């Protein structure tokens, strides 16, 4: 066999870090380069700053100018709070400066004191000597920035500047008798980026202003690309507002500049494993089970640090950029390599207290991930989140093609294929139309790595790659060492269109797409012989417009113990019983499925636009996780939400978090008092339907409707019978507070509306109808429809707030049951203690409607509605009717 | 003007 140090000279020129297991001899070698390239930095610096003021100040209306390569680029001012003002090139054998504001028109005032060491920042320019004069007269060509101003700034500064009087930038014969060029965001040329770098490779020096304040400048973004160098974040100084003060000293300034890009105290940490035993652990928080610490003193620091590491890392994965396919790029490669060889040497679990050194350097490698390469190599350990299937999924020798639903403007969407841990994939956007694209790896939130609990550093901290930019019509290789579900990112995407993708060198995991309305026997049997195979750790099912990224150990954990191993009628279940269900109570404009005929029977007595794709579209894609770990507790919600247990098409946390996701502020009572109450419709419902439809009485006790009837009756003794039902009912503002009673409102008017029909099936449509309302109050024209909504007195379209100090929620809800039961519901309104507007209730009185006297509905389940009693409020408090 | 935060 080699030897670990050819291993690294031979990894180093490719990129296969495949045999490479010796990350001290690689730490070995960064260190070597990182005081290489800081003592050439300290020489160059100290001659610019000699010890004249380091005072800058940019302003507000300014950006900031960022270095990439660190064996290429420095900073030149970095601020107090450590934004980099202005940055130095070196790339292609050049020289080149980037100022984040036109430092040239403010030498004579604003920036007087920067003068003197922007003279010798020029001398460095034009000579490659800061201590150097320019020769009088020498020639400067000015683009894409005022050339009088320009001049007269080097002027200010004690040069002797005459005009090129020609344009550097783009006539290669100004360049080759030019001694400078500067520029700004006014230029014009095609391939800017391009002719950048070329001048700068062939000699011409440049100094950059930016001209923009704090905007950005796509024409600043691509000259900065030419210099090696990067734009400031969005907003730039706007809110920061650093600067370099007068206190500044040249050392301080020199050590900064040194050091910035890389962190040469944690390649001395790495070099000498000495890892901080004494963090103090005891300040770390639990909440739901999930352990953080952020207070432990220290810790956030070094995250910090880290997270510089990886941006740094991740602004070439972003940009489909190989590193190993650039030149001079020796300490990134050094950085990605060090980070492939602890992979091969981690063991799971660690913990953060008996294990601080393999925590600490595995913490660091974790965040250094080189994902845009021809060869790399897998970890060896997968842990909680895979084994052995991963690592020996069998890949597709030749070039597949995938046909793709973009079915938003804005998403990602699952490709149906797996990156393989540590096996070169290649991948290629066609047919794009005017979608923007990119690639990624993985759907896992950064939470469900539960590093912080004990002994649970059992998988890599970033699951999820960053988005990997794709340019239409050009392939891009990728190897992960990890492996991962392929998600394509996209933008600026026309709902329904379609790309093409073609890949080569993926693993095929268990995929089941079905679509609304086609044949799928053919794809669910390919799907269940997949999961027969066993072959694979992770699997993707696309329903509709649901996608869940599961682990398969936990689904097929569900399909055993819940459905007797029958995945057909897990499948079934997971459409009709869970998603179907939901998206049917609210509504939506499902393809090839009509709305039942109560439904449209009011909607046409009404005259309601109750299936216009443009009011009703279904929503995007919703995501779920299926994992060993949730963002948050044992479940989060989101898009995707996580859950662990598994996935139950019957489960009460299933239709839960889809619930939060159809959640709208007009039907919510007191704004986010009603945040975990609104949502409950839908498990409630599909539990009422699995007890009808299926026999199987789940979660009978979640309404409280006996706890709720004693609120009330407390409340409307007070001298404010509403004021008085309030406090005890939706004053609350804990977060899960009195959830089961104020439940039991959101369900009176199903029983209420049963009622109403004459028909103990129909009584979920009040919410469906309600749904329906509220979406043509809150998107159809105002004038021409507020009649027909009930709202013909607002001259405007109501609010949409969430906030519990509003009665948004509160007015719409009692305006669409009225206008729906057309019956005036403000006695049952008061009776819980829900205060609506005098716009609202002036509306209901306009409809001119028999009031309803205050009712309510007691029963002691809360699926089974055969048992529900009806009590008159209006005189007074009945007892409770059980037994 | 200015930036969104
Ligand atoms: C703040 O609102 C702004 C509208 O006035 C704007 O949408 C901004 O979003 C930024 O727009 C930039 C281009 O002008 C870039 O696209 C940038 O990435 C983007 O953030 C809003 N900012 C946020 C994120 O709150
Ligand atoms: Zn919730």
């Amino acid at each position: 066999m080699a030897t670990q140090e050819e291993i690294l000279d031979a990894a180093l020129v490719s990129g296969d870090s495949s045999q490479l297991t010796d990350s001290h001899l690689v730490a070995l070698r960064l260190q070597q380069q990182v005081e290489r390239i800081r003592q050439t930095r300290t020489q160059l610096l100290d001659g610019l700053y000699q010890n004249l003021s380091q005072a800058y100040d940019p302003g507000a209306a300014s950006m900031w100018v960022l270095p990439a390569n660190p064996d290429n680029t420095l900073p030149f001012l970095i601020g107090d709070k450590g934004r980099v003002l202005a940055s130095l090139s070196l790339e292609a054998g050049g020289r080149g400066l980037a100022y984040g504001t036109n430092v040239l028109t403010q030498l004579s005032g604003t920036n007087a004191a920067h003068a003197p060491l922007l003279k010798r920042a020029v001398q460095w320019l034009v000579n490659g000597d800061p201590g150097a004069a320019t020769a009088k007269d020498f020639k400067v060509s000015v683009v894409g920035v005022d050339k009088t101003a320009a001049l007269n700034g080097l002027k200010s500064a004690g040069l002797q500047p005459a005009d090129a009087a020609c344009n550097a930038l783009t006539d290669a014969s100004c360049a080759s008798t030019s001694k400078l060029l500067v520029l700004g965001n006014g230029a014009s040329a095609a391939s800017l980026s391009a002719t950048v770098r070329a001048r700068l490779q062939a000699g011409l020096p440049i100094l950059f202003v930016h001209t923009n304040g704090w905007n950005q400048s796509s024409t600043g973004q691509q000259i900065l690309a030419g210099l090696g160098l990067q734009e400031g974040p969005y907003g730039g100084n706007y809110w920061d507002k650093d600067r370099v003060p007068s206190s500044r000293t040249r050392t301080r300034s020199v050590e900064l500049g040194g050091a910035y890009g890389q962190d040469p105290a944690l390649v001395q940490q790495i070099v000498d494993g000495s890892w901080r035993t004494d963090y103090d652990w005891s300040k770390c928080t639990s909440y739901v089970g999930r352990t953080t610490c952020d207070d432990v003193p220290g810790l956030s620091d070094f995250s910090k640090r880290v997270d510089v590491l990886k941006g740094a890392l991740d602004a070439y994965n972003q940009k489909a950029q190989n590193l190993f396919a650039l030149p001079g790029t020796t300490s990134l490669r050094l950085w990605l390599l060090w980070a492939d060889a602890v992979r091969q040497n981690i063991r799971y679990p660690m913990d953060k207290a008996a294990d601080t050194a393999r925590f600490q350097e595995t913490f660091v490698a974790d965040a250094i991930v080189g994902y845009v390469r021809e060869a790399g190599a897998a970890q060896k350990e997968l842990g909680s989140y895979a084994g052995q299937r991963q690592q020996s999924m069998p890949v597709s020798g030749s070039e597949e093609t995938l046909t793709l639903t973009l079915p938003s403007a804005q998403g990602f969407t699952a490709i149906g294929r797996m990156a393989a841990p540590g096996k070169r994939l290649s991948i290629r956007i066609e047919d794009a139309g005017q979608a923007s694209l990119a690639v990624g790896l993985n759907t896992q939130r950064i939470g469900s790595t539960r590093l912080w609990n004990t002994r649970q550093y059992d998988r890599p901290r970033f699951l999820k790659s960053p988005d990997i930019k794709l340019q239409a019509n050009q392939s891009v290789a990728l190897v992960s060492p990890y492996g991962g579900l392929l998600q394509l990112v996209y933008s600026g995407a026309t709902p329904g269109q379609t790309v093409t993708v073609k890949v080569t060198g993926a693993a095929s995991q268990p995929f089941l797409d079905i679509q609304p309305g086609e044949d799928s026997s053919q794809a669910i049997a390919d799907f269940i012989q997949a999961l027969d195979a066993d072959k694979a750790d992770w699997l993707e099912i696309r329903s509709g417009s649901v996608e869940v990224h599961a682990k398969v150990e936990k689904v097929r954990g569900s399909i055993d113990k819940d459905y007797g191993g029958d995945v057909q009628r897990f499948i079934r279940e997971l459409n009709e019983v869970f998603i179907d269900d939901a998206y049917t109570l609210a509504g939506f404009a499902i393809p090839n499925q009509a709305k039942t005929p109560a439904i449209q029977q009011e909607c046409a007595a009404r005259g309601w636009d109750c299936d216009s794709e443009t009011l009703h579209k279904l929503p995007g894609t919703q995501h779920i996780n299926v994992d060993q770990y949730a963002q948050c507790g044992g479940g989060c919600s989101g898009n995707p939400y996580d859950q662990t247990w598994g996935l139950n098409p019957r489960g009460w946390g299933e239709s839960h978090q889809l619930g939060h996701n159809l959640q709208v502020n007009r039907l919510k009572v007191y704004g986010g008092r009603s945040g975990e109450i609104s949502n409950q419709i839908f498990p409630l419902h599909k539990d009422w339907r699995v007890l009808r439809e299926f026999g199987q009485n789940l979660d009978d006790t979640r309404v409280n409707y006996r706890n709720a009837y004693n609120l009330i009756v407390a409340g409307r003794a007070e001298a404010d019978p509403l004021a008085g039902v309030y406090k005890r009912l939706w004053e609350d503002p804990g977060t899960y507070a009195l959830n089961g009673e104020r439940m039991a409102f959101y369900t009176q008017w199903v029983h209420y509306w049963a009622d109403l029909k004459n028909d103990p099936l129909q009584g979920w449509d009040i919410w469906t109808l309600l749904y329906l309302h509220q979406r043509q109050v809150d998107k159809s024209d105002w004038d021409a429809n507020k009649a027909a909504l009930g709202y013909g007195t607002y001259a405007q379209r109501p609010g949409n707030s969430g906030d519990a100090s509003s009665t948004d929620g509160n007015d719409n809800l009692l305006l669409g049951l009225s206008w729906l039961t057309q019956r005036d519901q403000r006695p049952t309104f008061a009776l819980w203690g829900i205060r609506t507007s005098a716009a609202a209730q002036a509306q209901v009185a306009a409809y001119g409607f028999a009031e309803q006297p205050a009712f309510f509905y007691a029963n002691n389940r809360t699926n089974e509605y055969s048992t529900v009693k009806l009590l008159d409020m209006s005189q007074g408090s009945p007892a409770w009717p059980f037994p | 003007e200015a930036p969104s935060a």
